[PDB]
């Protein structure tokens, strides 16, 4: 498996996306919002200020949080290769069989 | 005159667009999305300045007076004259703005105020929002 460090970066990229996908869809339910605002029915109002806020605030640090991963680009740099022990491990596993088949007690 | 050649050559370089358009859609294959989006916008916003060089020079179309020429024919020419003068608009737009109307449906200029103050509410509110975050 990977190493540890990648694999919360791909969680943080992850999380990014998501909250892209939520920026869209409160976006589309702003954009529904404004429709019967404008029809002229003030119950929703105050749901109208929560909305934009949090619409903001959803685009500010998705963006931030990518800034900061392009950022932990900047200076993760610096920090067949299995192939030279690779040919020496298959070894080791064909010796482990013939002791599988040296030892007839243990074929069952 | 100067303002209608100007329409005429705002409208002309349009058409030619068009036409530009039309032949680069008519071929059996479909060529890139992003050539499309170019072609789309280009021709578009070409369409919004030929609106507003239109709404520019309204004065100059209006004081012109047509008139057929003495040169011109027209016991031969009558259908192309009817051509050009006929102006009623295409039907499926006419049935379509009654139906919009339709949906649609001191009264109504308190709902005006009221939608002018909305609007100026809203546009202040973003105006807060905007200023809420440093976007610089």
């Amino acid at each position: 498996m990977q190493p540890p460090y990648i694999q919360e970066r791909l969680k943080s990229l992850n999380d990014i996306e998501t909250q892209l996908c939520s920026m869209l869809q409160e976006a589309s339910q702003v954009t529904f919002i404004f429709g019967e605002l404008k029809r002229g029915n003030e119950s929703v109002k105050p749901q109208f200020e929560n909305h934009v806020k949090q619409f903001y605030e959803r685009l500010d640090k998705s963006t931030t949080q990518l800034r900061k991963e392009i950022q932990l680009l900047d200076e993760n740099v610096g920090t067949n290769k299995k192939a030279l022990g690779q040919d020496t491990e298959k070894m080791e596993e064909q010796l482990d069989l013939l002791s599988a088949i040296l030892d007839p007690s243990k074929s069952k | 005159g100067q303002a209608l050649d100007a329409v005429r050559m705002r409208l002309a370089q349009l058409t030619h667009s068009l036409r530009r358009i039309r032949d680069e859609m008519s071929k059996a294959e479909l060529p890139q999305w992003y050539t499309l989006q170019s072609q789309l916008n280009v021709t578009l916003s070409q369409l919004v300045s030929v609106t507003s060089t239109l709404q520019h020079f309204q004065e100059t179309l209006d004081s012109t007076v047509v008139y057929p020429l003495p040169k011109f024919p027209t016991t031969s020419h009558e259908s192309l004259v009817t051509t050009l003068l006929r102006k009623k608009n295409i039907p499926e737009v006419d049935e379509w703005m009654k139906y919009v109307r339709e949906t649609s449906g001191e009264e109504i200029e308190k709902l005006l105020q009221q939608d002018r103050e909305i609007t100026n509410w809203a546009r202040t509110t973003f105006r807060n929002e905007y200023g809420k975050h440093d976007f610089k």
